[PDB]
């Protein structure tokens, strides 16, 4: 399989969180994976938003399509992987899930 | 973002 | 303070889960609260789906506005509470988390 | 779902 | 229901912590709920000891006895919120648990 | 130092849970140490409650008082431990601390 | 503290 | 219960 | 880079756990990877021993050695994956660390 | 029962990990206790790495031997103890599992 | 390290 | 099991 790597960048605007990905070249996608063999996409939390963001997870509105097959996660929360393992076709959408050390509320990238 | 997967 | 309870029951239809928000007189409703006063709204889950819902969390898009307070939640998972202490006038939209037995991935209600 | 805060 | 609001103030005093009560108005009491509807009683901690309290949950001697349903809590350990569901009538009594950062011993309020 | 083990036997009489404790013999006793030098005291759980009950702590209505040190506890709930490393002269009331399957009101030892 | 349920 | 330090 | 997927069998012999690394061929192997490239590395857990193995995390007596940039890991524990993101020249050991619900040890894989 | 203590001291050299166990009279040993009476075995964590170490608990390659019948751990990560309850004969080798604050892998002491 | 049970 | 990377 491939091994993919994205940068998650977090910035704030106007109060609230930016979500930037970056891929390997450095330059600025949306960070979509159109994926066409098994494997992973690893994502890397840079978080410039001084609000303490660590992953808790990554969730979807359809989590049984079969799309994604597993999600971990390190324990620091800066890394998160979507495991691709027995290509299932068709397509989901995800939303990134953080904590954050000023609220209690949890941070969702956009739907 | 939104994964396509076509193996 | 006013304290509003909804209940989430959560069905699959088509494999996937489905968010029904009742109201105390069992009426069906969207689980939206306009609030005019410092309060909770007290969310009971009703997993109906089979796949070991708990409640994780609750997320926002924006997460900084300061409509929603605090988050809590229970050790069972079975119960999240939104706190609104300090009357901050506006809008926010929400989106429950909750994890699953049958995988890894997180469970979103609709953006 | 949405709140809506009327102070 | 009714959602009432207590600030638990923990000093130390002789080296020991002193929870002091204090309600909406800014009184101090001692944060005993006479309930006569549904509803929710939120504990916000006021932590003046140095020590890094923080709650882990809400400790009973009796608790099957149905007068609290059920606690919450938030992830920082800031708020604790008692649930009371299902009107059991009667009286019970309670004492919040509390991690600390000098020690590995849970704080107990006094019984 | 010395190794005491007492067995923390828990059942319930009228719905709510009763604490009885034994000693190496098999001696009900009310699983007080007077503790001469620096050494460790193991509580082992024996659940008789149906109610899913496991050790998440020990508390301290004056948890600085530096009788015991530190408290250790397994990672199923079945065992707590007390050490006491330095011998501070004194005495201290303790309460276990449990959580139970059937709710999520953390249940207490008497005062 | 202590909780009193008059219902 | 209690515990008694007599060092 | 190459994501790469090893299924970790563990059997018990003489009642304890023998680990058997199978390939994408289904072939046993040492579970070894000789990395050329910046990538990934998954770990399934096959667990037959019937004492509840879970991944807790991958351990090292070297820890510091850039070899191995990250761990991640699944919330059911059936998952590790270790990110090798930057390159660093060289080898290292490890050893897979498993929680068990029969008893409260960690579990190694050999050294 | 016995319980005995022992110090483990942590420094790094060349940057990795190196485990010196200190007994009661402050004298360097290998941390080996031949038990002949059921007891506890308290181990004390000084890391004087730089790099967080804490405990998570305490492996084992042959962790259904019976030689150790479990593991407690602190909620600070500064103390893991050994308790050995029904006095099984034998012998069996263990390693310290620790995570730390640099990076995500854990941390093994040698085999 | 390594412990040997000697009852 | 050993990792050997080279780059
Ligand atoms: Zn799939
Ligand atoms: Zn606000
Ligand atoms: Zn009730
Ligand atoms: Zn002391
Ligand atoms: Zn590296
Ligand atoms: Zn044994």
């Amino acid at each position: 399989g491939l091994a993919q790597f994205i940068k998650v960048n977090v910035t704030l605007e106007n109060g609230e969180p930016v979500f930037i990905y970056t891929d390997a070249n450095g330059q600025v996608c949306q960070g979509d994976i159109t994926v066409t063999q098994a494997g992973t996409i690893t994502y890397l939390l840079n978080d410039q938003t001084l609000k303490g963001l660590k992953f808790v997870g990554v969730g979807f509105v359809t989590p049984f399509d079969g799309i994604i097959d597993a999600v971990t996660i390190s324990s620091d929360g800066m890394l998160v992987q979507l495991v691709d393992l027995d290509k299932t076709p068709g397509t989901t959408k995800f939303q990134f899930v953080l904590s954050n050390t000023a609220n209690t509320l949890l941070v969702l990238s956009p739907d | 973002p939104q994964i396509i997967n076509r193996p």
